[PDB]
């Protein structure tokens, strides 16, 4: 009942996504308070006052029970990590919001040699650093996926999250996970649904098969992610 | 634990050619040594580090003694040596290689040989493989923040740069002289520098560098029969001026010193990585 | 005297942090607004990369306002190239600009909603803001493809056309969201004209006073002509810190002709309507009233555009390897730059991006000055800064 | 009902005089403003001489800006012949203009600081605008030949180039100019807005205030572009003052579209940095901000200056005996107009010339209505009149 938007090396794109439920937002913001969030809350400020210094400051507070944290880690920026570690210490679920804090998305192609950080130049998705729960891919995953996680986060619905918290455990995605995991094991039926799932208008099909342009492939593993050759779990199976 | 790996002899040396002197940064080893190569058949192609009039390196496969001439000097900003080596032995059909580069660029090297899965004919043509000692180094950005903002001097108009005493120099075209502390210089360094286990670039034929030695002077490890052998047909025609390591000062112990401090404080580093779960080499 | 430091600062987009040389009385003596976001490097790895991936990766500098940088990364490589993109594929783009800007716009007086809305109005409020940003969100999925980075902002225009009854609908949300833009005006305008926070607290007559000019090419899209790149030059942050915070800024400092330059809507509205008052609560007020601007635009744009026209020049994209093509948009937030060289085979030679924030984080640094030290963020916010953006 | 006559007014260039119809309170209620140095004649006595010898006489205008009427002479003798000056000869004389106004404004500052800088503050005052004027004159002597009254700027361009050395010499002292400037600014911007003298005085708000427009065609240098000369008359003093004071009148009344208009830093950022300000204050304010903006182009001029480029152009001074050249610059009191007509063997057949200074005195004479007579000479030293200048 108690939520945290923490916003590391991304863009913001994932939370106004979560703020395109515009109907489901009012309705989520009222099962549940949102204890911190930069750009939405002044959460959660302490003063220190010395007779040289007044420091106002911002922290991340405690007892946070779903953490929704967006963008990857930068190794040269020593608050960047602070904030990845500390979001994990202060919150029991913690989960890898879009493709940036997932697999690394479009922060992978990052190698610095621009000022005014010329020494910036890792990024790394926060799962190489600390343990995730959940991950949520796409650039950006859509509002409709979204409410889905936060509804079966507060209602329990384990066997639907599965395929996300299993998604916690690999921190790699790409386009080419389509080919390794699906042509190669002689797996795709050629159904065009990772062509219509990809944001960059990456994946083309060709004989039946996706061809994917790996200069316009920007890693974010929603086509992975859709591929019922991949995961199918039973659950799917249950209509009405 | 080990403070200079293993070696035959340490020696403080300078180049004889007064010329070299003129334009190398210390002792005049490297270009001494290239020179020496090209012009009695030892060396057919010499790898070197050039630079631009902003200071941008450019690794290079130099084959007259005007090259070599041009790329000497430190610039201390980071220039791929490794990358063109391929390149020397195909197109330029060296067959007598001298490579310089910093450890890391030495370790490089041989990683490159003992498993050469894409080296095909690489390994057998490295004649001489001089490794010139580091502690850190930077991106080009970095390096010019540190000389336009904190030395005030613009890159084209740096005739050379130099760092001793705690401090970072630049010299100017017009005579001008600026040092700053090199606790100023920290933040712009090149990070995966703080897992270098080698200050000394002791996987090297040869190895110099100016710490240990004077002014003029470098202090250089011999370390291989490769580098034996040149080294020795160096002194014997007169290339070089050698004196014993014990008799210049500061001496070896400022080397042992700082390739300790060095040694014991990126350990640290590796440490903290694996315990955050971070890669390490191994 | 005492030193302020405010970090991180809240209820904008990003990471920042101001550093505040006040006296015993709390007024502020020198100010220092800057971005800690660590630098991703986009202009940097782009080069080597083909001129189609530059919109793709660019739109991930921020998605509040994605559209921007897709917008000046294709028009400037287009002139590099010298491609010229059809009619309707040019109206079909400056409508999906303006639709990103109909949703931020809405967005930001939800951001500084909990200092002038009152409790009692937060709620149909928020439902008033969320219902305009809904339609300009419509807009931009329609046209771009995506709501967040749209893929159809191209080089050569735009990927795809809309369809009759698409265009109809648009119009009549349009409608809709000239109708609630009227109610959310006549609602905000007199709490800013007030000069009072909705807990009582009036303002300073003249807090955020500056005495810097504007940028703006044109009021809803952009005009490459009405600049003068040459006169840009980019100055480090020791220019304008001092050396132990200038070493902590992520950003480069923009000027023109000189001097430093602020952006947005006000700046937009000083150049095509006569808006000259100064004052942070005058920033709030341009952007409310342009909120007018820009749905009269759309629905001009729909009239005008013929659904079955070409949208893709078929013109090659090749450039000479020198040419410094450049592309401007003015953003919600305000000018933006991109700039490309583009080689023979079509890759990036060189690139470079100018975004609003950045021209707009050294004048909030002296704007603040002159105020007390709890007046600073609210400057701060006037400005609507993303950060994202302005350290891309 | 009285009137007051300060004659003549103290610390600005030449020999002028105020004549003030005031209330019984000391109101000003008619004012007037009015150079009665000699009028030597220049523009007349230059008919029949060669082209050659204008930039050398007009430079004797005034020993403060030589520079500014050297440059409008060339430039409008070029016009006339169709001379287009080479690109590194039009950088070294924009550089040599600025570096004039580099030791202009500073100079200025020296010449109002009793009544703006305190008495325990004057030393290590003087101290800063000499160090800045001697790096202005280093640049004036450098490019153009000579501190005071340059030699080298010449029809075609300028006469000699400068070395690779000199070039270093010359930034790596703008560098230091450039950080004399920001102490300067920071010291007396604060005291420009408190508004009071160094004795306690406290001026009015509205000191200064008239309802005149700008002239300005450019931050640094000039374009003639950027005004309709046909739109520009000069009237004589009989238009703007009484009979009995017009007699006394050594100047023309310049006027634009029918109206006098003001000249100078505030005018230029008016018209480029959106500085709107009026009042004598805010005059003070402009120049001072403009210090910046000058040494920052210097350095721009630099980077781009090829020392070994074409300075002079090859191409003949002849004229058609009939075209009217126009040269505008902008000194650092303002717009400077030459005019002039060359014939076919290169002689001058007519000369004008309408100096910044004559814009600004008939202004001034309407700038000090309002306020008490013993504030006059604060209102007419702001604009920072050079009489010699405005009479020639
Ligand atoms: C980043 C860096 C850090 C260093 N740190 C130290 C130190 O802490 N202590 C110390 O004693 N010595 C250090 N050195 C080496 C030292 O400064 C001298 O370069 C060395 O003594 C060789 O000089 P020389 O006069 O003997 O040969 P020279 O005649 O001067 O020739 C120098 C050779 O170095 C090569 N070179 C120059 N820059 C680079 C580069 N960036 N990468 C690869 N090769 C290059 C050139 O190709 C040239 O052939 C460092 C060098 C570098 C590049
Ligand atoms: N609007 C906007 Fe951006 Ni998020 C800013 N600042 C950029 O183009
Ligand atoms: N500045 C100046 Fe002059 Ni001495 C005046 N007034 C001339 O062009
Ligand atoms: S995953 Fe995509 S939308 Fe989300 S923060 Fe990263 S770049 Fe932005
Ligand atoms: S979604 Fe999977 S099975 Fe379907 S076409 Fe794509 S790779 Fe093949
Ligand atoms: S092909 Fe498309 S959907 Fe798949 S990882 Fe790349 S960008 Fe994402
Ligand atoms: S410090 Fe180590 S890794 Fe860094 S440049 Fe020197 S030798 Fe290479």
């Amino acid at each position: 009942v108690k939520i945290a938007h923490i916003h590391l090396c991304g863009c913001t794109g994932c939370l106004i996504s979560l703020a395109d439920t515009y109907e489901q937002l009012l309705d989520i913001l009222n099962s549940v308070e949102l204890v911190y969030a930069l750009t939405l809350v002044d959460e959660k400020t302490e003063i220190r006052e010395t007779d040289d210094k007044i420091l106002i400051e911002r922290e991340i507070p405690d007892d946070i029970d779903i953490a929704l944290v967006e963008g990857s880690v930068c190794l040269e920026d020593e608050h960047s990590m602070k904030d990845v570690f500390d979001a994990r210490r202060k919150s029991k679920i913690v989960v890898a919001l879009g493709a940036c804090a997932a697999t690394g998305g479009i922060t992978r192609f990052c190698r610095g040699g621009q000022m005014s950080k010329p020494v910036h130049s890792s990024f790394v998705p926060i799962g190489d650093l600390i343990k995730v729960d959940l991950a949520l891919p796409g650039c950006p995953p859509s509002p409709e996926a979204l409410v889905n996680l936060i509804t079966a986060a507060l209602n329990g619905d384990t066997e639907y999250l599965e395929i996300y918290a299993e998604l916690a455990k690999k921190t790699e995605a790409c386009g080419c996970d389509l080919l390794v995991n699906v042509i190669n094991k002689s797996l795709c039926m050629g159904c065009g649904s990772c062509a219509a799932s990809c944001p960059t208008r990456a994946i083309e099909m060709i004989d039946g098969k996706p061809n994917v342009l790996k200069e316009l492939c920007i890693k974010c593993g929603a086509c992975s992610l859709q591929c019922p050759r991949i995961r199918f779990p039973k659950l799917i199976e249950e209509i009405e | 634990m080990d403070p200079f790996g293993k070696y035959k002899t340490v020696v403080s040396a300078r180049a004889a050619d007064k010329t070299i002197l003129k334009k190398c940064q210390d002792g005049g080893i490297v270009s001494a040594a290239y020179i020496y190569g090209l012009e009695n058949g030892l060396l057919d192609g010499v790898i070197v580090a050039d630079k631009d009039d902003k200071l941008q390196t450019t690794p290079k496969v130099a084959t007259t003694v005007d090259e070599v001439l041009e790329a000497a000097g430190t610039k201390y900003t980071v220039c791929p040596t490794i990358s063109v080596i391929k390149s020397a032995v195909r197109e330029y059909g060296c067959e007598k290689l001298g490579v310089v580069g910093t450890p890391c660029q030495i370790i490089a090297t041989r990683k490159l040989m003992k498993y050469p899965i894409g080296f095909r004919h690489v390994p057998d043509k490295l004649a001489l493989i001089v490794g010139i000692f580091c502690m850190e180094n930077f991106p080009y950005n970095g390096m010019k923040t540190i000389i336009e903002e904190h030395c005030g001097i613009k890159m084209e108009d740096v005739a050379k740069t130099d760092i001793g005493k705690g401090k970072f120099w630049v010299y100017s075209k017009w005579g001008d002289v600026k040092s700053i502390k090199l606790k100023e210089t920290h933040p712009y360094e090149q990070q995966s520098c703080h897992v270098c286990m080698d200050y000394t670039a002791e996987l090297a034929d040869i190895s110099t560098g100016s710490v240990g030695s004077p002014d003029g002077w470098s202090t250089v490890f011999i370390r291989t029969a490769q580098g034996e052998e040149f080294f020795n047909k160096m002194v014997e025609a007169g290339a070089l001026e050698v004196k014993p390591i014990e008799e210049v000062k500061p001496g070896l112990g400022l080397v042992e010193k700082l390739s300790l401090t060095k040694k014991e404080k990126n350990a640290k580093e590796i440490e903290h990585r694996k315990e955050i779960g971070l890669p390490v080499p191994y | 005297g005492k030193i302020v430091e405010i970090h991180p600062t809240t209820r904008h987009e990003g990471h920042t942090k101001l550093v505040l040389k006040v006296d015993d009385e709390g007024i502020v003596e020198k100010g220092a607004y800057l971005s800690v976001t660590p630098v991703r490097g986009f202009e940097k790895f782009l080069v080597g990369k083909p001129a189609e991936f530059a919109p793709i990766a660019v739109s991930r500098f921020c998605g509040i306002c994605p559209v921007a940088h897709a917008t000046s990364a294709v028009e400037a490589i287009e002139d590099a190239c010298d491609i010229t993109p059809p009619k309707d594929g040019l109206l079909l783009r400056e409508l999906c600009g303006i639709g990103n800007k109909m949703h931020s716009h809405p967005l930001h007086q939800f951001l500084i909603s909990p200092d002038y809305v009152p409790k009692d109005d937060s709620n149909e409020f928020i439902k008033r803001v969320q219902a305009m940003r809904r339609i300009g969100q419509y807009i931009v999925d329609a046209v771009g493809g995506e709501a967040i980075h749209s893929p159809n902002i191209k080089v050569g225009g735009m990927a795809k056309q809309i369809t009759e009854s698409t265009k109809a609908k648009m119009y009549y949300k349009c409608k809709e969201y000239e109708k609630l833009a009227k109610e959310q005006l006549e609602y905000l305008i007199p709490i800013f004209e007030s000069r009072t926070l909705n807990d009582g607290t009036e303002l300073p007559e003249k807090l955020g006073y500056h005495d810097f000019g504007y940028i703006a090419t044109h009021p809803t899209y952009g005009d490459r002509t009405k600049i003068d790149q040459d006169k840009v030059v980019e100055y480090t942050p020791f220019d304008v810190y001092d050396k132990d915070v200038a070493i902590q800024s992520s950003t480069t400092v923009p000027t023109y002709n000189g001097r430093l330059m602020e952006v947005g809507p006000r700046a937009r509205f000083s150049k095509f309507f006569d808006f000259k008052e100064k004052g942070a609560m005058a920033l709030h007020i341009a952007r409310a009233y342009e909120i007018s601007v820009l749905v009269k635009r759309a629905m001009e744009i729909l009239d005008e555009l013929n659904v079955n026209g070409k949208t893709m020049s078929d013109e090659p994209i090749v450039g000479d390897g020198e040419k410094l093509g450049l592309g401007v948009h003015e953003a919600a937030r305000g000018h933006n730059t991109h700039q490309a060289v583009i080689d023979k085979d079509g890759n990036i030679v060189y690139y470079n991006a100018i975004v609003a924030t950045t021209w707009n984080i050294p004048v909030i640094s002296k704007a603040v000055e002159g105020t007390h030290y709890k007046f600073a963020e609210h400057i701060v916010r006037a400005y609507d800064p993303c950060i994202s953006c302005a350290t891309h």
